[PDB]
DNA sequence: CAGTCATCACCAA
């Protein structure tokens, strides 16, 4: 018995892209007609402020480049001077059926995987995963640099059945933290909805609205476009900010990253905050990888031990494996 | 050969998933062999209950797009494929490559029968269109209608019985219905004509056609020039490799009635001229004409010059 | 007989090439049998595995994956008409590919190395005096080699076809039909593929490109083939098809044969302050070549004037039909044409290249262009096209001004009569 | 009597390519002028999340490349932020003459086959397979991933014989399951029409429109085309979506594959849902071929026993054999 | 004791 050479898992917890608008507090419950924060291109006189190479360090050019200016063109978005509040709105579907692959080569391995996932589900649900996703919705983790030093953050979540709304939550996103998962009774009512979405019991569509009191005319931070394979002249643009039609925006995959920062079960520094759910636990912006292949805690060891050889891990690693299957990917050999 | 009296316009034929290889040395728009095979396949199903004939086709080609992709680091193309079903052991099948393209096409037919005086021509137009909308134009299907369900009916008009002044208004009224297309004719005299530019080298002939559909540049005695048309290499029939076989000889034939040769393609030349550049629209029509005994099979358009 | 070292390099070269095939668990008979039968039994393997293949010029393996049929082996005849040549009038430098058993096309290299070095490729089967002195075999071995080497160029199997073949029908002039089963010209595609690999790249076709890159070039011809397509035969392993490996690798290069008008733009003639009145010229992206040709073909004299006096006779139609195609693919091809923004100047373009009436059709909509004289766009078109056919003091004062303005007059004469029958 | 060495069947049930367009629910009765969903390009930063190859086991490269990022360029198609309903429109020609091959060697084999097909037709017409074609029209199975998590699906079918409509049907596609062909008189009037078109008697031309409420700004899934070996430069494009002119689209063969999921009769394990009609009746997502010639119920065995030897199989295998003639194929010796 | 069905190495810039 081997694992299949083709495995494809669809993503669950599928969010849209979020769009930005601006206004003032005490109008935030009449905030349906706020104008969008716009993308503005500007040009910058600056200074040569990089390290200087010593490999062709001619002092005729290198000692003289410091004294002369540096001209760059960037992009920037701000709040208006009339307004002091960022608004971010996106939607979220919770699908369910989170153990059945969409593409396979074996059938015995598929039945073994489905009965393994059913063994996981019919003694503990998705509740430990669902309340961790409900934590990351309840605080405003998805506001990445925008909440940093924000004075007050409010997160509103609406459950939507038709044109009318069915259930509404309100929060204080700064009371809820980024390193704890201590909750109350109000967040458990969101966790049970997400756990009824992940188990296929119901249809779940959510509208997440976050308000951040930042300041008059201060700078907001939309997502920056990866511009790849250019081959151009002297940096005609060096920062392009992502927008949709006349509205600054955040990519859907960055919000999707912020929702699945669930993993407090990694070996070395589990007391040092949750990271995202990756197969090799890698945080790239910090330049290291928790859950190496050498310490047998990555997904491609635990999955193969638990599905094939009937070597069930600890429950805290079972949550990691089921989180990797809610994520999705190409897990084939 | 026989000049028709009335021409039959098949105005809009949005067809999907046509073949786009058409020979071992070309790609793009399909061969006009498909179009003359289409019109004789109309002949064997409609033209005997109308007692007419339909011989030639006006290939106009309004739109064109091919299911191709531009790769990275290359200036060539590849084709988008289909995914074929699995083999009986569950493994994946091999890959045979079929190029594929969508088209939008107008057609000009030629009638020769007693049904044009036994009927109104609207009967001929309606029956030919309502049967041809259940066939396959090049290798792919013929689509029904959409937002464009206003140009659905045909037209048909003679040219012999009438005045000789406002027929210009009549054929340029026809040209108002095929105005954005580029007609396709046979321009094989220039393949003769570009041997005298190579007569200083050799009397060879197989590399002459590979000289015209590109950008030839020398330096100053940069050398770009206006090419004398939209000149493209098209396929233009079949030449025999093997003698004609009796209808019970060749193993695994389609039919047990017809005789069989083994042939291969011959390549001509065409141009994508607008229909304004030719006065009479009956010049454009493509015909089958091939002598059987020595195996030369060929299609072209007569009456172009 | 100094031509047995080819047999030595075929036997011992392959026997020493099996030095990476080292298996220390079960090679205790494989290595000994390879060293024994790799030399002596190699002639037996090249006799028994010399009859799985054949020479070809009409292969059918390149048109379907497993279509087991019969491949042609003879060149086609000469076409009896003028103006169309192909895979029969090709030169005497042809190359016959060897279709056959995919796991038996290695002895074909040892059989066909005799056309390398010597001139004794036609010494193995017939004229075995070039196979007796350096062959070093007996009469049974020489006879067996001369018998087995004739099964390549001769027939391999029975003449047939397959269900995955094409077999088209062709209507006869006054009879029934012939079935035409076409084949893949392996020889012709090899010749055109080697012909194009020296024309797209190579020494001269790239050194002339560096000569362009040094901006100092004297006239020398290079070639450029834009927008081709590639097709693969086989797949990840193309050696099951005939050869397709020497420098083909399953990559027959297909020349473009596309229509001209299948990559268009969008029609935006809205009610703009310059998108109504300033749009009276037809600013398209494909007229730059025509403007550059009419510019750069106006300086040459009539000292070689037996060819250049037959191009401007068609350029008037070739530029008027472009404006006709623009005005009939933008106005009628677009679903809208509203009132011009700043209608005191943006209304003449809505008059000329405009669609029919719409939901804003008042009383005076089908009573202005239906009775107005549609002949005002002749003088404006002559002024616009007479800006690209520019006048000069050395052109007006010479005898070329009338002989180049008569063409603009004859072009402007008929376009008004053409566009004066849509409304009026 | 021998089997014919050349057999080829022209297909019936010929669909077009679907087209996607976005609008609002309860604005779907004026949906002739919704704008088309376009394919957007985007670039994506990611992590190395595949099974790395220890074939060339390097203690320097494959552990630091876990830490380093992964830059990719894909396609995506979204709804606009003010649209929650996906519209999918295509047309379907049904032809008839569903037992007459397009190429047959012997006319005696043709005579032995065509009266067998007419013997099948006269006692039990095409109505019993047209029911299962009309079901897969009625439940919107051609929305492949676009049904997963949709909240309300509505399918409209119009019989067109002339310039305009002849007969109109309305359906709730989520009330009709993907597994249970429970016939009812809303679509038996459709099944009789598809059967009278498959016979060759009357005209048939359907216009199929499907509405699917998904969510505001969510990601819809048009078809992805196979591009084998594109981009040997690493500045490549991994996913490429299929577009007809300025619109996202689904291939026609995928819609036909959705329509011919008829086969419930396969002998491996029949309680798993209907699969697509195939010779050696197989399924590519499952990676497995049901209806194997060792268990003599595939198409070649049954066709040869039912034409050459007159050994009639059961009626349920006969529906399969006729469904392969509506599907069409290319056969040999 | 003879057809037939799954597997098996054979090649290959």
């Amino acid at each position: 018995l081997s694992t299949a050479s083709v495995l494809a898992f669809e993503r669950k917890l599928d969010p849209s892209d979020a769009l930005m608008s601006a206004g003032a507090w005490a109008q935030r419950d009449a905030s349906q007609e706020w104008p969008a924060v716009t993308v503005r291109e500007k040009s910058v006189r600056g200074t040569i402020s990089n390290r200087l190479k010593t490999k062709d360090r001619d002092p005729a050019k290198l000692d003289a480049s410091i004294q002369s200016p540096n001209l760059q063109t960037v992009d920037v978005a701000n709040l208006p001077s009339d307004a002091d509040t960022l608004k971010v709105r996106f939607t979220l579907r919770v699908l369910g059926g989170a153990g059945t692959p969409s593409a396979c080569n074996d059938a015995a391995y598929r039945d073994k995987l489905l009965q393994t996932v059913a063994t996981y589900v019919n003694d503990q649900g998705f509740a430990e995963l669902a309340r961790r996703y409900a934590h990351n919705l309840a605080n405003a983790r998805f506001l990445w640099r925008n909440r940093v030093g924000a004075e007050a953050v409010e997160v509103r979540i609406n459950h939507i059945r038709q044109g009318e709304v069915a259930r509404a939550w309100r929060f204080d996103a700064l009371a809820i933290g980024l390193r704890d998962f201590k909750a109350d009774a109000e967040l458990d009512a969101l966790a049970e909805l997400i756990a009824s979405g992940l188990s296929g019991s119901g249809h779940v569509l959510l509208e997440v609205v976050a308000f951040a009191r930042i300041g008059d005319g201060q700078e907001v931070f939309p997502s920056q476009e990866l511009i790849l394979d250019k081959g151009d002249k002297k940096g005609q643009k060096s920062k392009t900010l992502y927008s949709v039609r006349d509205a600054a925006a955040i990519h859907s995959q960055k919000i999707g990253n912020a929702l699945r920062t669930i993993d407090t079960w990694y070996p070395d520094e589990d007391g040092l905050g949750p990271i995202a759910v990756e197969p090799y636990g890698s945080v790239t912006s910090q330049g290291k990888a928790y859950r190496q292949p050498k310490q047998k805690l990555d997904f491609y060891t635990l999955l193969d031990n638990w599905v094939l050889r009937d070597e069930a891990p600890a429950v805290e690693q079972q949550h990691y494996v089921i989180a990797n299957l809610i994520r999705g990917g190409v897990f084939g050999e | 050969v026989t000049d028709p009296e009335a021409l039959l316009l098949l105005p809009r034929l949005s067809i999907q998933n046509a073949n786009a290889i058409s020979s071992p040395l070309t790609w793009g728009f399909p061969s006009p062999g498909a179009f003359t095979g289409f019109v004789h396949a109309l002949q064997r199903r409609v033209g005997i209950s109308l007692d007419i004939e339909l011989d030639g086709v006006g290939i106009v080609c309004h739109r064109f797009e091919a299911q191709i992709s531009q790769p990275a680091g290359k200036r060539t193309k590849v084709f988008n494929l289909t995914r074929n079903p699995l083999n009986r052991d569950g493994s994946t099948a091999a890959i045979v490559e079929e190029g594929r393209a969508h088209l939008e096409v107008s057609l000009l037919l030629g009638v020769h029968g007693d049904g044009l005086d036994d009927h109104p021509a609207q009967e001929i137009a309606r029956q030919v269109q309502e049967q041809a909308g259940a066939m396959r134009l090049a290798g792919g299907s013929i689509l029904p209608w959409c937002n464009e369900r206003f140009p659905a009916p045909n037209a048909e008009l003679l040219m012999l019985g009438g005045s000789d002044e406002q027929r210009r208004k009549n054929q340029r009224r026809l040209t108002r219905r095929l105005l954005p297309g580029f007609a396709l004719v046979s321009r094989e005299a220039l393949l003769q004509q570009h041997l005298e530019t190579l007569r200083t080298t050799l009397p060879e002939a197989t590399t002459l056609d590979a000289l015209l559909d590109l950008c030839r540049i020398n330096f100053e005695p940069w050398q770009v020039r206006d090419k004398p048309g939209w000149l493209v290499p098209i396929p233009a029939g079949y030449n025999a490799l093997s003698p004609l076989y009796l209808p019970g000889e060749v193993r695994n034939a389609r039919d047990r009635e017809t005789p069989l040769r083994f042939v291969e393609n011959l390549f001509g030349l065409g141009e994508w001229l607008s229909p304004h550049r030719v006065a009479a629209l009956s010049d454009l029509l493509w015909y089958h004409h091939a002598e059987p005994d020595k195996g030369l099979y060929r299609w072209s358009t007569p009456r172009f010059v | 007989q100094e031509l047995r070292q080819f047999i030595e390099s075929f036997i011992q070269e392959r026997l020493q090439g099996k030095l990476d095939k080292l298996q220390p668990d079960e090679d205790d008979k494989r290595q000994t049998l390879l060293a024994t039968h790799r030399r002596e039994a190699w002639l037996a393997d090249a006799a028994r595995r010399v009859g799985q293949l054949q020479l070809v010029t009409h292969t059918l393996k390149p048109i379907h994956p497993d279509a087991r049929g019969s491949n042609l082996h003879s060149l086609p005849q000469a076409p009896g008409q003028p103006g169309l040549a192909g895979s029969h009038e090709l030169g005497d430098r042809l190359v016959s590919d060897v279709v056959g058993n995919a796991a038996a096309l290695d002895v074909f290299k040892f059989l066909s190395l005799q056309y390398q070095g010597k001139n004794l490729l036609n010494w193995l089967t017939e004229d075995s005096a070039e196979a007796l002195q350096a062959l070093s075999d007996n009469a049974e071995q020489a006879r067996e080699w001369r018998q087995a080497f004739i099964g390549i160029t001769t027939v391999k199997g029975a003449p047939a076809s397959h269900s995955l073949a094409k077999q088209l029908y062709f209507p006869l002039p006054g009879s029934g039909y012939h079935l035409l089963a076409p084949l893949f010209p392996t020889s012709l595609v090899h010749h055109v593929h080697a012909l194009l690999r020296e024309a797209r790249f190579g020494d001269a076709a790239k050194a002339a490109r560096e000569a362009r890159s040094r901006q100092e070039s004297w006239p020398h011809g290079f070639s450029e083939y834009p927008n081709l397509a590639i097709q693969k035969f086989g797949g990840t392993k193309p050696q099951n098809i005939s050869q397709l490996n020497n420098e083909r690798r399953g990559e027959n290069w297909l020349l473009p044969s596309l229509p001209p008008n299948w990559q268009r733009q969008n029609v935006n003639a809205p009610m703009r302050h310059s998108s109504v009145f300033e749009h009276d010229f037809g600013r398209t992206p494909e007229v730059s070549r025509l403007t550059r040709t009419l510019q750069r073909f106006l300086a040459k004299t009539v000292h070689n004037n037996l060819a250049i006096r037959q191009r401007r006779a068609q350029l008037v139609a070739q530029i008027c039909d472009e404006a006709l195609q623009y005005a009939a693919r933008l106005r009628e091809l677009e679903p809208g044409w509203s009132a011009t923004p700043g209608c005191q100047l943006h209304d003449a373009e809505q008059l000329w290249l405009d669609p029919l009436r719409a939901q804003t059709d008042e009383t005076f909509l089908q009573r202005r262009l239906r009775g107005d004289w549609p002949a005002e766009v002749g003088n404006r078109f002559a002024n616009w096209l007479n800006r690209a056919v520019s006048s000069d003091s050395q052109i007006l004062g010479s005898p070329e001004a009338a002989q180049w303005s008569q063409e603009l007059s004859k072009e402007l004469t008929m376009f008004k009569e053409i566009l004066e029958d849509e409304r009026d």
